[PDB]
């Protein structure tokens, strides 16, 4: 398995990776991706092909090393980065400015698109606040801060849209959109907060938690088919599962990581499978869809064993597509669990995933990536 | 230590102390920090020039270099599996481990030669600067290698030579360049260099080549071609010891000498006196000194000339030998004008077995720690050191070590490294880790997650912390009081968790509300580490239960902390303002006895303002509209008695 | 190969010190021009003036951070008798005055009766305490009670060394087995005085600072001294800035049970001298770890020096200014 991922080391930490969007009317594999840095003298992001040379041998092993196209200097650590579209990168940074930086494809160079340098402060001090997370639904754009706000960007306006000021009293670590109009934000008290963004107040809709002590919350994905399926991962190395319409707390509590987990996210064409990465130097796969051979009705077959675990779940809910994620039924849930990387990375910062790819940044300074994630 | 008498290394500063200007100086983590001052004013100029520059001087360029980086992370893990595999292997099992472990470590110093190579000729403004660290890490491969054959597989008689030879292929390329362009000649035979490659591949021990180039010049001459039979023949039969044979030293050496005097026959009888280069060519497979040395541009290097020497007149040398042979070759070599290089003392030193002199020549000349500390661990699993502790208390081995990673601590992204390399430090490797940990730069709360994780794996408690009441003040500066609440409570720091709870409750005093409210309905039993905590979750739990209509348990929760003496004084009044609306309800939630209290609360506070108030603050207008408040509370708990009584006395029947 | 960078410290006179923060990424520099300035570190690793203000009515000899738990701390010391505690206010200064005001003078120490010559926060472990040493012959030890409040600072000890006090060094030990220790030395010109170097040790019977030791080989002017970060050693390292630069070792000796309140007595080497300034040395500085100490002198030169293994000192460097 340690020969699925093409290693580059490229010489500076590695805090953020995305994949360039692919159309959904192209055949075309994903072969462009961006890169973030932190913790160097000078950070940058860099764009990234992966190498197509044509291999019409079935049996050469795939040694096609990622090579930069280009990069520009980036002002503080990269805290966040996403594509906007197929030309444009927004980032957050440690100085708590939004960049949207434009890909010009024609002669392999980066340029500054439009920028909010003041987009995350502290009220009263106006002293800079680190852009924690952002997430993009083109045009807009929303980010949050360690000042506790929220604000809402649209990629054309010079202008802020709207900023949520005392959204949180806690530092917010991620942000993503439920709807167009409803984001989910985790922060370092161990919760999960829904904010309407047409909502003229500042309170959030719903509040979320685990019951007992509160750890913080890193990270935060949205299910793309079922929008009311949330994960979240956080300073324990658990994996938390939500039904946002279903109660305040989560639906499962997995471990996940022997230490902080910095990314989830759920595949986008393909949402029985999960993936994470921690501050353990870990990669997890996390397969849903062992429960998906459609229940063929045939025949009977005894046998008892009794394991403790206590759920009062009420017995009416009608058999509505069972979101694999949500199953509780301990004889029917048989998640799969597969550590991706060889054993002994530092800290892996970032993952992404489209369609058979798989692109993850670390602070071993190297980039993996994998063409070919369920062969 | 003698006190070195060598000069310390002078380094210029290009532009400092430029007009009799002093310098100033701040030592870093592994920086210094210059600066110009003008120590001494005499003469009131308003106009003397702003000292314009302040310098950064670094003592390790090396390890901010983006190739060198795959360097320090690709050691770090061949470091840290060889300590786990300490334990595992004993005897000749365990030797062809460290040697694979030294080709793993010179496998990693190629690769980052090879990748500077490419850099270099893409690059023009720093290529000289990827050239002198490609000549650095050749000359650290180079060594290795010598230490790996000499130390670390401990090459015996017979296998030495065959080592030796390849350790020279493998580091003097020249011959197979010349070849090469001799080669892509349309005529390779009457190539300026042909005769050059001959005897470059002889000089190497590489007869098989050689003979294949004479093959071509046996096709081409027809006048040389018996002579080229001859020579073939002899480079042919040269007897060559092979690492696996049941042939003894005593049977080579006796194979050996019947070759030469085969050699020296075919020369005294003049076979090769029309062609000079295939005479010379066979002089050279006698070992002639002279034409060996005539062939000096040939071979580069004074232990190129050794191992060729070695080679056509010593091929069964001892170990113990070599050093002597070493310093004959580089005299011999360097017998004009040209003074021994700092290379040349290292490979020495090794020749004689002086293991802490080829350590120390390597510390003197390299700006980095990394072959030293590498090198030595690597030696140390080999038990070559005897456990003599250094004067301070650390053996060799751990010294090295602990500079190189402190010397890693000092790089943002490295410092993860340099934790491993003290964990294998047994005496002091514990105490440098919480020196280092609590001088990290925590620029982020992601580096500081990190740093507490390493901290709390090491049951370090006192840098968990010193890290989390740094990380509180800096959030504290940042006007983030929920972030820096919550790292006070992490460093159990009573005293700072008091200091941020009373700036809560006087930006509720300005402002009417709390920023951070999810946080203080969160505290649990942290509550509990001050009394000022106490009394703000407590308060935020008032607000709540306010907000949730639950009156009867929200004013007995609002006279409990008035009356627990856990309230600050200054705060007295917001509480009695917040019992406004609840003693102005319609149904009596205050008892006639709670009123009571709530009345005594009241004048206690207008006790303390009298005996506070010293005379001459009376005149500014804030005293006007406390005692408005003052009046409006004096009536609505005037009011609230007076139907609690009624409400009170109607239930006792 | 040591690269020299010169900065435009823009300073209308003399510069008597620089200081580093605890991260290396920022220096205070102070002048007889009666100003301190800070310079911040960029990530292309160039200096820039950051600020610049008058902070005394006379020369200002000296310069320290606090330790970063306590926030952006500065004191400085001068000429006209009083050191000066600054706070930098990390806020939203709208962004039309970036050039001078972050830095808020929070108290004045003026209880010393001539030149304040050296001013030195103590280990965090300490507290918030400021030394101050003057020519007057008196180290004042102060602290702040509360963090939040930097105007407040009490006078907690008064030590007479009954000599001019030039230079001041906290011993940083944690170690809970070791009080807390000062070193005072002195500028003295009399050739009669031995002794110019004094160690005062903290006793918490008499809650006193008492005179633990006082090195009697020392008699030239002191310019400065400096103890060493004590990583695991059982004794301390001091260096001494005079005619030469010095090294002693200082071993507590086990304290007999017998004297109910003696201040510790140690054994003294010294393990270095060395004259290869041939003048004066006015500065002595250790890296973190205590292993490496840099010097200055009037030959225009920083001198590095490092025990080997065998603890025999050497010169391992010299860097110059051009």
């Amino acid at each position: 398995m340690a020969d699925k991922f093409a290693a580059k080391f490229v010489s500076h930490k590695i805090s953020r990776t995305r994949w360039r969007p692919v159309s959904a009317s192209s055949l075309q594999q994903p072969d462009v991706f961006a890169t973030g840095s932190w913790d160097n003298e000078e950070n940058k992001v860099c764009v990234w092909a992966t190498s197509d040379f044509g291999a019409t041998s079935l049996d050469e092993e795939y040694q096609g090393d990622p090579k930069q196209l280009c990069d520009i200097k980036h002002p503080g650590d990269v805290m966040d980065m996403q594509f906007l579209d197929k030309e444009r990168i927004v980032t957050g940074s440690s100085t708590g400015t939004v960049t949207i930086f434009r890909h010009h494809e024609n002669n392999q160079t980066l340029s500054v698109n439009q920028r909010w340098e003041q987009a995350h402060y502290h009220v009263g001090s106006n002293m800079r606040a680190p852009c924690t997370a952002i997430v993009c639904s083109s045009p807009e754009i929303v980010s949050v801060g360690e000042d506790g706000r929220i604000n809402c960007f649209r990629a054309e306006s010079r202008d802020v849209l709207r900023t949520i000021d005392d959204a949180d009293s806690s530092t917010m670590h991620g942000v993503t959109f439920l709807r167009t109009t409803e984001i989910l934000t985790v922060n370092s008290v161990g919760q999960l907060k829904l904010w309407d963004l047409r909502k003229q107040g500042n309170d959030p809709t719903q509040i979320f938690s685990v019951t007992g002590e509160r750890v913080p919350l890193h990270c935060v994905d949205r299910h793309p088919n079922q929008q009311h399926v949330v994960a979240t991962g956080g300073q324990d190395g658990m994996l938390c599962i939500w039904d946002v319409r279903h109660g305040k707390m989560p639906m499962s509590l997995l471990n996940a990581h022997e230490a902080e987990m910095w990314e989830v996210h759920f595949h986008p064409s393909n949402p029985d499978h999960l993936f994470t990465c921690s501050e353990d130097g870990s990669l997890w796969h996390w397969d849903a869809s062992a429960d998906s051979e459609k229940p063929t009705f045939l025949l009977g077959g005894r046998s008892t064993f009794n394991i403790s675990r206590s759920s009062i779940a009420p017995p009416n809910a009608n058999q509505s597509l069972a979101c694999a994620w949500l199953s509780t039924d301990p004889t029917k849930g048989q998640l799969e669990i597969t550590n991706l990387l060889p054993s002994s990375t530092l800290s892996v910062n970032s993952l992404d995933v489209l369609g058979q790819n798989l692109v993850c940044g670390t602070d071993a300074e190297a980039i993996y990536v994998t063409r070919r994630l369920f062969s | 230590m003698e006190e070195l008498d060598v000069d310390p290394a002078e380094t210029p500063i290009p532009g400092l102390g430029q007009q009799n200007r002093h310098i100033g100086f701040s030592w870093g983590p592994g920086d210094l920090l210059l600066y110009e001052t003008l120590y001494q004013k005499q003469g009131n100029s308003e106009t003397a020039a702003r000292c314009p520059f302040m310098y950064l001087v670094r003592s390790d360029e090396d390890i901010y270099s983006p190739v060198l980086r795959k360097l320090f992370n690709e050691s770090h893990s061949i470091f840290v599996g060889l300590q786990k595999s300490a334990e595992e292997a004993s005897g000749k099992s365990r030797k062809a481990q460290l040697v694979q472990v030294s080709r793993n470590y010179r496998s990693v110093l190629r690769a980052c030669m090879e990748e500077m190579h490419t850099l270099s000729e893409s690059t023009r403004e720093t290529a000289q600067k990827y050239i002198s660290q490609i000549s650095i890490l050749s000359a650290m491969e180079l060594s290795w290698n010598l230490c790996e054959i000499l130390f670390i597989e401990s090459a015996p008689a017979g296998p030495l030579l065959i080592l030796l030879l390849e350790w020279v292929r493998l580091h003097v390329c020249e011959v197979d360049n010349i070849v090469q362009d001799v080669l892509r000649s349309e005529k390779p035979t009457e190539h300026e260099k042909f005769w050059d490659g001959v005897t470059g591949y002889v000089l190497q021990g590489r007869m098989n080549e050689a003979r294949q180039l004479l093959a071509k010049e046996a096709s081409t001459s027809a006048s040389a071609r018996s002579m080229c039979r001859v020579l073939d023949d002899l480079l042919k039969k040269m007897p060559m010891l092979h690492t696996g044979g049941t042939q003894t030293l005593t049977e080579f050496e006796l194979k050996w000498q019947h070759w030469r005097e085969e050699c020296e026959r075919h020369l005294q009888n003049g076979t090769f006196s029309s062609n000079v280069h295939m005479e010379a060519v066979c002089r050279v497979l006698l070992g002639d000194e002279e034409v060996l040395l005539e062939k000096r541009d040939l071979m580069t290097t004074w232990y190129h000339f050794l191992v060729s020497r070695l080679l056509f007149k010593h091929p069964t040398v001892k170990p113990t030998e070599l050093h002597f042979y070493a310093q004959s070759s580089l005299d011999m070599f360097l017998a004009g004008d040209s003074c021994p290089e700092p290379l040349d003392n290292i490979l020495l030193a090794a020749f004689e077995f002086d293991i802490h002199q080829v350590i120390k020549e390597f510390s003197i000349v390299s700006s980095n720690w990394w072959f030293v500390a590498h090198l030595t661990d690597l030696l140390d699993h080999c038990q070559l050191f005897q456990a003599h502790n250094l004067y301070f208390g650390a053996n060799m081995r751990e010294f090295l070590l602990l500079d190189y990673a402190s010397g890693l601590f000092s790089h943002h992204s490295l410092w993860q490294l340099g934790v491993d390399y003290f964990d294998y430090c047994p005496n002091l490797g514990r105490e440098y880790l919480k020196l280092h940990m609590e001088r990290i730069p925590l620029s982020t709360e992601k580096k500081a997650l990190k740093a507490l994780r390493i901290c709390e794996q090491r049951q370090m408690t006192e840098q968990v912390r010193s890290i989390c009441k740094t990380m509180a003040m800096q959030s504290l500066c940042n006007r983030r009081l929920g972030s820096a609440l919550s790292w006070s409570i992490r460093a159990k720091d009573a005293a700072f968790a008091t200091l941020i709870s009373d700036r809560f409750l006087k930006e509720y005093c300005e402002r009417g509300n709390f920023t951070d409210l999810d946080l203080i309905d969160n505290l649990g039993s942290a509550m509990l580490l001050s009394d000022r905590l106490t009394f703000l979750g407590k308060y935020r739990e008032f607000h709540r239960m306010y907000s949730q209509e639950q009156f009867s348990e929200a004013a007995s929760l609002l006279l409990s902390l008035m009356t627990a003496r856990i309230a600050p004084c200054s705060f007295w009044l917001t509480l009695l303002l917040d019992a406004l609306p609840l003693l102005e309800q319609k149904q009596v939630i205050f008892s006639a006895e709670q009123t009571y209290e709530l009345m005594r609360c009241l004048e206690d506070r207008m006790a303390a303002k009298l005996e506070s108030t010293s005379p001459d603050e009376i005149q500014k207008q804030d005293s006007s509209i406390d005692n408005t408040k003052v009046e409006m509370l004096r009536l609505a708990l005037a009011r609230n008695l007076a139907r609690a009584i009624v409400t009170e006395g109607a239930l006792q029947e | 190969m040591f690269v020299a960078r010169s900065i435009a410290a823009d300073h209308k006179d003399l510069i008597h010190d620089v200081s580093f923060d605890f991260h290396g990424r920022r220096m205070a520099t102070c002048s007889s021009d009666q100003s301190v300035k800070v310079w911040d570190k960029s990530e292309n690793g160039n200096w820039h003036c950051t600020a610049s203000w008058k902070t005394h009515s006379g020369s200002v000899w000296r310069v320290t951070w606090a330790h970063p738990e306590f926030g952006q701390v500065l004191a400085s010391c001068s000429f006209d008798r009083t050191a000066a505690v600054w706070e930098e206010i990390v806020g939203e200064s709208n962004d039309k005055l970036r050039g001078q005001s972050h830095w808020v003078k929070r108290t004045t120490l003026v209880d010393s009766r001539t030149s304040v010559t050296d001013v030195k926060f103590a280990p965090k472990h300490m507290g918030l305490m400021l030394a101050t040493c003057s020519a007057d012959g008196v180290v004042r030890i102060y602290e702040a009670p509360d963090v939040m409040n930097l105007s407040q600072w009490s006078l907690q000890h008064e030590i007479s060394c009954k000599l001019s006090c030039s230079c001041i060094s906290w011993n940083p030990s944690s170690s809970r087995a070791h009080s807390p220790m000062i070193a005072v030395g002195s500028d003295d010109s009399s050739p009669n005085i031995m002794g110019k170097v004094q160690i005062y040790e903290y006793n918490e019977n008499t809650r006193k600072y008492a005179k633990a030791e006082t090195l009697m080989s020392v008699s030239d002017p002191v310019h400065d001294i400096a103890f060493a970060p004590n990583l695991g050693r059982s004794f301390h390292i001091l260096a001494v800035a005079t005619k030469d630069v010095r090294i002693f070792t200082m071993k507590p000796l086990r304290k007999e049970l017998s004297s109910s309140g003696g201040v510790t007595k140690f054994e003294i080497h010294t393990v270095a001298q060395f004259d290869n300034h041939n003048s004066q040395v006015w500065r002595v500085s250790w890296n973190i770890t205590g292993t490496v100490l840099a010097s200055s002198g009037d030959d225009g030169t920083v001198r590095l020096w490092k025990a080997n293994y065998m603890d025999n000192w050497k010169c391992i460097g010299v860097l110059k200014g051009d």
